[PDB]
């Protein structure tokens, strides 16, 4: 047999372990495919129908969600594009937080349409150019399909049901009660001239019944115990000390020097009385409860539970700066008993235990206050995790309301609408981008074809019917979930709004990534390690 | 590539690089055997045998080279070798030098398509010019002595040169003919590894390799006859399965002669024949035989002095029949004495373990016999080769009604046409016109080169020696002065060169039409 | 250890589907090259 | 060309990755079948050190089963909540989930969306919550007896399908006392469960103090009286020993005066000390650092009784048992930090020393002295102690019982059947579906007990469709009576935790339909 040799050059040159693809069949439409394949698997869980997925990981751990950020973060792919997708879905999240797979099917069907644009015979400039001028054109008429507004943003009413329809995508069923309480936590901790928080919501699991038992708490929970004797106090004065609740001590290494009997039966005397001493001008200023966060000694424990003086011992460092402005004190870097600006402004601390779990409840009567705490019931540890992440999906779709009171309806009548004009204005422009305009136009059917697909009816007829309404004078009329059969529904009576901000900051991104990925026509990698 | 992962592919680039890499280091090695300044090359095969040849057929089988570019060029190389004859270094090396001026154009942003259709043109106005730049004449003997010394002199020395010269002319004016062809396969050639000296000659007759058997046979014989034949002497059992059934010893001797009866009267037959075709004792008689002859047989003709032979081949029966004029007859039904042949002096020749037997002194013989005499046996090949070569030439020259001078003139002056010819082409074909022009130049500048001269200075004084007086102007391989072609006695031949320029233009279109070498066959490997 | 075959390997119907189109389209795009006058040639 | 996820990940489609889980389920609840009522049996599970575990409850066995599938650890997860929260019925809620997925497995194979599944789970769920919490029928205003009477009652039905189920009659009143002196907080931690070898299982008593093993003694501990009348017990925690003062110390002493001086001043401090100790007037001293051999030998020579490596848990309970304080510091013994007991003795039970402390009127706590076995009878033993302890913990705070068997099942079915027969659509299979799973607990009960379970089923649903609701299975008459009769009680918050553990359980199995598998 006759073997072929390789290319004298760079081939020759390329070293073991190395590729090489130089062709666009070899290259742009590998990396086609490859996010083609990465987008459909994502795609049967988008839209409030979508299932849930097993991801296991190597660290043997279950995590049974919906949101696709983490799976798309439990993956591990080793390919560029779809670390690109990966990277620019991590960038939206961050960014908003409520915008990751439709951003991977708009990419997906972006580079699909793509694939053929390239195969019929147009290059990458024409599309590239027709893609960004459809993108701007869609940004423009953007702000022109606002219909709603929050009015007020204090009221319990009114926010609860904004969110809701953020909520029952995730959680379909059992979203009101959500919803409620998401709401009464952000107006409990809501101040004044805006400025919401992010880092104010605590979440703490405790095994027990079902959703039903869930309860909000307007104050903190510590997963420890009392150290002393002292059960529950009434009306107390929390003193947070930084320093651990011991006998100061020299930095430099130092040993004590004793002399005869005299000194070697007085230090211990002189120790003991300064020790209580300290004690009692600790307590003789008012307070009730030290919560310190080091190492606690025996001596100090018993002259404090002589005294009637409840301890908390706590090793988080954010946990104490936490508490400390929930309460309104500082903290002190030294044993020195406040006088009245350093004091506690509490309400009740006991100690409870629910499922089978002693838990400190620092409870505030004050309906306001600093931050809350969000106590969810469960009996797996992966719907807690749903829920949590569900929270905090809400608690992010509630600041980006804040920061923008601009509401669009959702469901499947923005994209179409946006679709139908972006084919009429693209039927106006000359030259070889009218084609890019088009396959722009038909990229946004993706998102009510697999809304359909997802629900359990067709997509085609559900598709014509919202165009026909669309064309007959309606605007804010999408498609119906509850409805076995392929009908539509008016948007504004039920109720679907959606965030503006965060969809126009996905398809700027989603556009990004797609002008990225359609600008690299050749790969060079080398060998993994 | 995707269904075969076990399966290697290049691309248009790769395989076209591969392939122009592949013609130039072929093109790099066979640069040193073109004229008769070359230099010998030594090859040793697996089990220690010694080649001395200088031609560039054996040279490109002789390499172990795993390539298909290499497996084609030789295929090729063998075709023109086995079909003309002298041609197969010259058309590697414009091979090579045509897929470079090629590859020099292809990487500048141009389609091979338009190099195609202009080297297309080239070749037709090459064949233009030479079908009227050929010279005809009456090919006498000094015309084919010119040629053929030209054709040996790139082969060995100058006396041995010459003397293969003579005896080629010798041997193809005594096989000469007026109404058929050239035929060959009558020319034996017999090697002989002694006398390595002037003792090349020509051998009126024809020389066989196996002697007489009986020891009381006559060693040489004066005027004799020539008796060829190819019967069965030997004990031929039937064809049906039979068996002897005798009864005491009497009819065991009985059917013991009963069997060899059948052969005694064939041998008195012989013996009569002898008899009535002799006579007296101042003649002979000469038998050739194909089969092998019983020792019975040898030992009743040895009583009569008749030199019988035993196992021939099949040309040494045409080669008799040619000479002596005989009739190769098959049976002895009607032995007449007009079937038989002339001889004038047969003896038997010794030389250790073989033996050889001369038949030489007839009366018009048409077939004869060179003695090739070498010391070892890579100089016997070398000198078979340059013979089987020379043969070739003079056969070609004379199968032609015409002559073409050699030497390097006849590429300058078919590149000065092409050059002439350059502007008269419409379209991008006046590049490929170009590259034609400058690939026919190799011939001179490898001269050159081999010589012992400058290659663009020679080339330049050549080129302007041609265009200020239109002759034959050749390059000269002692002083490099620009010398006359036809006037020194360099000759070479017309269809030989079409054949080349014709292989030349094949290979080009061939290849450069192919920019995909995919191998995706079974790799037959189970375990 | 109990099973009902051994040595087989059964896979889903889109997978299939897809595979096959995918083959169909890279023979039909390695094919595609020697077509019209103006196309090259191969060796094998 | 390159792949897209790593090599070696394994993937599925949506039907059969929900057969596999189904199987993987069914598979699982089939070894804990076999135990559910007094007639089951238990099991025998040994790990890889060799250690053998039998325990009749299913938490443990599933905890021991060491189960790495992704879709059978649901079961562990509801298991371990259900023990967590009432810690009762840890296999009911698992049969339930298993018959409620075999049920819906035939309906899933037809092609029916999960999402209306789900949707009716959850409503039969909340029906069921309601019915349940609408025929609790608890008390108003009963007596002090009559609480006893319905904890006595809880305890022995709890303690029926247990190992100690002959002496159900004698562990329930020692549980009620136990948990009556719990105060209100009911704190577990105070109850102390001594394991000692030798004896029977009726010769479990059940002390009204504390009592801890004896520690570690020295040369001193012969000398001195075992038993006294009316002593006194001082809490310390300061070490009793000859050592040095601090680590961090250096003495530079110069002639033999300070030496000497030194030497004899060590000595001053120790006996200073021993005196200040035995001056509080106590009898009894205990610390939970090692004590030396000069105390020890110190304390012998006054009648005074002294042990050291005191636990700090039996030392908690001593203390809230007498009603003293853990003092540190030994310039500061009173009268008010000292213990008090009516009563001190000390025998020797199964060949190990044991101290015994009870008396003392203003107890809160006990502790618990199981004999029978040596290992994994102890631990089953102490199991159904901790079992029935928590039954009475919870009905206590419920104060709602109803009645056990099989009768609130059947009531449930028949109003899931009544509900769905009144709604058309496809919505009447799923209810019908779901209240026809619930008839397995009966079924389960008399193939456990080796009776007829077709023909008693059909008599108790004619029973129920003819109504006469509180009527369940029987096994020592082989028919049916009346469970609410018969003293068979059990607390609310085992039957609804259950059926929404199992209803989550449901929710997050069939809302699967993907499962990919890392390498590594
Ligand atoms: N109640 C509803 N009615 C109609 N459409 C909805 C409803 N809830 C969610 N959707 C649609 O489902 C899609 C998925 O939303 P979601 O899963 O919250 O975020 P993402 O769009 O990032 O997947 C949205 O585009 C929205 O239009
Ligand atoms: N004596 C000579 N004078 C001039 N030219 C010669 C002479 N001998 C050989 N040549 C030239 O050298 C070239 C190569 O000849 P050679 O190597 O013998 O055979 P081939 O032509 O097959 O390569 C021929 O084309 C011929 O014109
Ligand atoms: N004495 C009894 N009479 C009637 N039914 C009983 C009796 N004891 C137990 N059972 C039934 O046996 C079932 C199993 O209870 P048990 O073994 O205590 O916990 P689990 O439900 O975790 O197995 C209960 O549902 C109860 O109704
Ligand atoms: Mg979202
Ligand atoms: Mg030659
Ligand atoms: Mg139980």
């Amino acid at each position: 047999a006759l073997h072929v040799p390789k290319a004298p050059g760079f081939a020759q040159m390329l070293k073991e372990g190395a590729k090489h693809f130089s062709g666009l069949e070899e290259a742009v439409y590998r990396n086609i495919q490859a996010c083609k394949e990465l987008a459909q698997t994502t795609r049967t869980a988008y839209g409030p129908n979508g299932m849930n997925k097993m991801v296991i990981n190597h660290l043997e751990k279950l995590f049974v969600t919906n949101d696709a950020a983490t799976i798309l973060r439990e993956l591990e792919v080793q390919h560029p594009a779809a670390k690109m997708i990966v990277m620019a879905s991590h960038m939206q999240e961050q960014e908003v937080g409520d915008g990751t797979n439709f951003v991977l099917v708009f990419a997906g069907a972006l580079l699909e349409l793509a694939e053929e644009l390239l195969r019929i015979g147009l290059s990458v400039s024409e599309v590239i150019e027709g893609y960004e001028i459809a993108c701007r054109k869609a940004h423009e008429i953007l702000p022109n399909l606002v219909c709603c507004s929050a009015k007020n943003l204090r009221d319990i009413d009114e926010v609860s049901s904004l969110l809701r329809t953020s909520i029952m995508s995730k959680q379909y069923g059992n979203e009101v009660f959500l919803a409620k309480l998401i709401a009464q936590a952000c107006v409990s901790i809501f101040p004044d001239s805006g400025h919401f928080n992010v880092d104010n919501i605590r979440v703490c699991k405790i095994l027990g019944s079902g959703i039903s038992s869930s309860s909000v708490l307007h104050g903190m929970v510590f997963k420890k115990e009392t150290e002393g004797d002292v059960t529950s106090v009434k009306d107390a004065k929390i003193a947070v000390y930084s320093c651990p609740f011991d006998g100061m001590i020299t930095e430099t290494k130092g040993t004590v020097l004793i002399k005869t009997a005299e000194e070697l039966m007085n230090f211990s005397k002189g120790e003991e009385n300064l020790m209580d001493a300290q004690v009692k001008a600790i307590a003789d200023t008012g307070a009730n409860v030290v919560v310190t966060g080091g190492k606690v000694a025996d001596m100090a424990l018993h002259y404090a539970n002589k005294y009637n003086i409840m301890l908390v011992r706590l090793n988080s460092k954010w946990d104490l700066r936490r508490l400390c402005k929930t309460v309104g004190a500082t903290a002190l870097p030294r044993l020195t008993p406040p006088v009245l600006e350093e004091m506690g402004h509490c309400d009740s601390v006991y100690l409870s235990e629910v499922g089978d779990t002693q838990v400190v409840v620092f409870k505030h009567e004050k309906e306001d206050g600093a931050i809350s705490t969000i106590v969810l019931r469960g009996s797996t540890d992966n719907l807690m995790d749903d829920i949590e992440r569900a929270v905090d999906d809400g608690v992010n779709t509630f600041k980006v309301l804040t920061r923008d009171k601009r509401l669009v309806p959702g469901g499947g009548a923005t994209e179409i609408e946006l679709a139908k004009q972006i084919t009429s204005y693209g039927e106006t422009c000359p030259g070889l981008e009218q084609y890019a305009i088009k396959k722009f136009a038909e990229a946004f059917e993706a998102i009510p074809r697999a809304l359909a697909e997802n629900s359990g009816v067709k997509a085609n007829e559900v598709i014509s019917k919202l165009y026909a309404v669309h064309q007959e004078g309606n605007k804010n009329v999408g498609l119906d979930i509850e409805a076995e059969v392929p009908a539509v529904k008016d948007m504004l009576e039920a109720g679907i709004l959606d965030t503006y901000l965060g969809k126009y900051w996905a398809i700027k991104l989603a556009t990004n990534a797609a002008v990225t990925v359609l600008r690299v026509d050749q790969i060079i990698m080398a060998k993994p390690a | 590539k995707t269904l075969n992962p076990k399966a290697e592919v290049a691309r248009a680039q790769a395989a076209l690089a591969v392939n122009i890499s592949a013609a130039r280091g072929l093109q790099d090695v066979l640069r040193t055997n073109l004229g008769p300044k070359g230099t010998m090359k030594m090859l040793v095969s697996g089990a220690g045998d010694i080649k001395l040849t200088k031609d560039g057929n054996v040279l490109l089988h002789e390499m172990q080279i795993q390539h298909p570019t290499a497996s084609l060029i030789a295929k090729v190389a063998t075709a023109q070798d086995d079909i003309t004859g002298d041609g197969t270094t010259s058309n590697v090396l414009i091979i090579g030098e045509l897929l470079k001026q090629a590859d020099l154009y292809i990487s500048e942003g141009l389609h091979p398509r338009i190099i195609t259709e202009g080297f297309e043109a080239a070749k037709e106005k090459a064949l233009q010019f030479l079908e009227e730049v050929k010279v005809s004449r009456e090919m006498d003997r000094e015309t084919l002595i010119d040629v053929a010394r030209t054709s040996l002199r790139t082969k060995v020395h100058a006396e041995l040169a010459d003397v293969l010269t003579e005896a080629v002319v010798d041997s193809i004016l005594a096989i000469k003919k007026q109404d058929e062809p050239i035929d060959l396969f009558m020319i034996e050639i017999m090697e002989m590894k002694h006398k390595s000296e002037t003792d090349t000659s020509l051998i009126r007759g024809l020389v066989l390799d196996h002697g007489a058997r009986h020891p009381d046979m006559k060693k040489r014989v004066e005027d004799a006859y020539i008796l060829t034949c190819n019967v069965s002497l030997e004990y031929e059992k039937t064809e049906v399965n039979s068996g002897f059934f005798y009864k005491s010893a009497e009819e065991r001797e009985k059917l013991v002669k009963a069997e060899r009866k059948f052969i005694e009267d064939r041998v008195k037959k012989i013996i009569e024949l002898k008899r009535k075709v002799c006579g007296d004792s101042d003649k002979g008689f000469v038998v050739i035989n194909q089969k092998g002859i019983d020792p019975f047989s040898l030992d009743a003709l040895s009583k009569e002095g008749i030199v019988a032979l035993r196992r021939a081949k099949r040309r040494n029966m045409e080669r008799l029949t040619l000479a002596c004029g005989g009739v190769a007859l098959n049976s002895f039904d009607d032995l007449s004495p007009d079937c038989l042949g002339h001889a004038g002096l047969v003896y038997e020749y010794t030389l250790g373990e073989e033996k050889f037997t001369f038949i030489e002194k007839c009366n018009n013989p048409r077939s004869v016999t060179l003695l090739i005499k070498g010391p070892n046996k890579h100089t016997l090949t070398q000198i078979k080769d340059a013979v089987r070569d020379g043969l070739r030439a003079v056969k070609n020259a004379i199968d032609d009604g015409c002559v073409v001078p050699g030497a390097g003139a006849v590429e300058v002056a078919m590149a000065e046409a092409l050059i002439k010819h350059k502007p008269s082409v419409k379209g991008r074909a006046q590049l490929g016109v170009q590259a034609f022009a400058d690939a026919l130049l190799i011939i001179p500048k490898v001269l050159a080169q081999n010589s012992g001269f400058d290659l663009q200075e020679t080339l330049v004084k050549i080129q302007a020696e041609h265009s200020e007086s239109g002759q034959l102007v050749g390059v000269d391989l002692n002083t490099g002065e620009p010398m006359v072609a036809a006037e020194v006695g360099v000759w070479d031949n017309y269809c030989v060169k079409k054949q080349l320029l014709h292989s030349c233009t094949v290979i080009a279109t061939n290849i450069l039409l192919v920019d995909e070498i995919m191998r995706a066959g079974m790799s037959s490997l189970k375990g | 250890v109990l099973v009902l075959s051994q040595n087989t390997k059964r896979e889903s119907g889109r997978k299939v589907q897809s595979g096959n189109i995918n083959a169909a389209k890279t023979i039909a795009d390695i094919i595609r090259t020697c077509l019209g006058p103006k196309s090259m040639m191969k060796m094998l | 060309p390159v792949i897209l996820l790593k090599e070696g990940t394994d993937s599925s489609q949506g039907i059969p990755q929900l057969v596999s889980n189904i199987s993987a389920c069914q598979v699982i609840a089939e070894a804990v079948r076999t135990t559910l009522g007094p007639r089951g049996m238990d099991k025998l599970i040994v790990d890889g050190r060799g250690k053998a575990t039998i325990s009749n409850d299913g938490a443990t066995i599933l905890k021991l089963l060491d189960v790495v599938h992704p879709a059978a650890k649901t079961l562990v997860d509801i298991a371990k909540s259900q023990d967590a929260e009432v810690g009762d019925g840890t296999t009911s809620v698992t049969l339930l989930a298993a018959e409620f997925l075999k049920q819906v497995k035939p309906y899933v194979e037809e092609g029916l969306h999960p999402q209306i599944i789900i949707r009716a789970f959850r409503t039969a769920t909340q029906l069921a919550v309601n019915k349940i919490k609408e025929i609790a029928v608890t008390v108003k205003k009963a007596d002090k007896v009559e609480q006893r009477k319905l904890l006595e009652k809880c305890a022995m039905t709890a303690l029926s399908s247990k190992l100690i189920s002959q002496q159900k009659a004698f562990f329930a009143k020692m549980v009620v006392d136990a948990v009556m002196m719990l105060d209100d907080l009911l704190q577990l931690k105070m109850i102390g469960i001594k394991k000692v070898q030798g004896g029977a299982l009726e010769d479990s008593q059940l002390v009204a103090g504390v009592a801890f093993k004896k520690t570690f003694s020295y040369a001193g501990f012969e000398m001195q009286p075992k038993k006294y009348h009316n002593p006194k017990i001082a809490l310390l925690n300061v070490e009793l020993e000859l050592k040095a003062e601090k680590d961090n110390a250096e003495i530079r002493v110069h002639t033999v005066e300070d030496y000497q001086a030194i030497v004899d001043a060590e000595w001053n401090i120790l006996y200073d000390k021993l005196e200040k100790i035995h001056h509080s007037g106590a009898k009894v001293v205990l610390s939970k650092l090692p004590i030396g051999d000069v105390a020890t030998q110190y304390f012998a020579d006054r009648d005074m009784f002294c042990a050291g490596r005191v636990p700090e848990e039996d030392l908690k309970r001593t203390m809230m048992a007498c009603g003293g304080s853990i003092q540190t510091s030994v310039n500061a013994l009173s009268a008010d930090v000292l213990g008090r007991c009516q009563v001190f003795e000390e025998t020797q039970i199964g060949g190990e020393r044991y101290n015994f402390f009870t008396g003392c009127p203003k107890a809160k706590t006990c502790t618990f002295i199981l004999r029978g076995g040596a290992e994994q009878f102890m631990e089953e033993t102490e199991r159904s102690l901790h079992d029935a302890i928590m039954i009475v913990r919870r009905a206590i705070k419920n104060d709602s019982v109803v009645a056990g068997g099989g009768a609130i099942e059947m009531e449930l079915s028949k109003y899931l059947r009544d509900y769905s027969r009144t709604i058309p659509g496809k919505q009447q299979l799923l209810i019908g579906a779901y209240a026809k799973a619930l008839e397995i607990i009966p079924r389960q009960l008399c193939d456990n007990a080796g009776f007829d379970a077709t023909n008693i089923l059909n008599k108790l649903r004619a029973r129920h469709a003819q109504g006469g609701t509180w009527y369940g299975v029987d096994i020592n008459n082989e028919d049916i009576a009346d469970n609410f009769e018969a003293f068979v009680w059990e607390p609310a918050m085992v039957r609804i935790n259950a059926l929404t553990a199992a209803s989550e359980a449901a929710c997050l199995i069939v809302s699967v339909d993907e499962t990919i598998k890392n390498p590594r």
